[PDB]
């Protein structure tokens, strides 16, 4: 009942619309569209996948104005993203330049997706490192100093502490 | 004071 997007376009019929999500796997489905107050529509697909899903909607075999779209989906209201922990120094402070490195835990909340997102003055480069005792590694570098929030999702969902705001100086 | 964002996505697979 979550409508996965909507659009509010004029002097169209839904009969001609279509809507084709892409899943991260590349398998496409489907999108169900229906038609709300005014001319509203409302785009719902039932997930399979986590993660962010892209959605070409075309009227009359043309993409509509801002087509191709995406939307990210989650939470499932399954719990779960409050099992997810994460910590180390680099959600504590960091160096401009400099591998700041922390872990996550994700083993209580089974399978799903978790997004990493790095916010401030300058671009982040970000490694993940899948570790077999159940726990992930991140490191991050920026190059610019100032304050960054670091977001840990699963689902969507922010995990407890996140987003982390951490300044990064100049390195000493 | 600029901010841009940088985000990765990782699935999760089952225990």
């Amino acid at each position: 009942s979550h409508c996965d997007l909507s659009l509010k376009i004029p002097e169209i019929s839904i009969q001609d619309m279509t809507a084709q999500v892409t899943s991260p796997s590349g398998k496409t489905h489907e999108a169900e569209i229906v038609e709300g107050e005014n001319h509203t529509y409302c785009i719902r697909f039932v997930p399979a996948e986590m993660g962010t899903h892209t959605v070409s909607v075309k009227y009359k075999g043309q993409h509509v104005p801002g087509s191709p779209f995406q939307f990210t989906v989650g939470p499932l209201g399954e719990g779960g993203a409050h099992k997810v922990r994460a910590g180390g120094p680099g959600l504590e402070r960091a160096e401009a330049g400099v591998p700041a490195e922390f872990s996550i835990w994700t083993r209580e909340a089974g399978a799903g997706g978790l997004a990493i997102a790095v916010e401030g003055p300058s671009k982040a480069e970000i490694s993940f490192e899948d570790r077999k005792d159940g726990s992930c590694g991140v490191a991050y570098v920026v190059q610019e100093p100032g304050d960054y929030e670091v977001s840990v999702k699963f689902n969507e969902e922010h995990i407890p502490d996140s987003p982390f705001v951490v300044p990064v100086a100049s390195p000493s | 004071e600029k901010r841009v964002a940088s985000s990765v996505f990782i699935t999760l697979a089952p225990p």
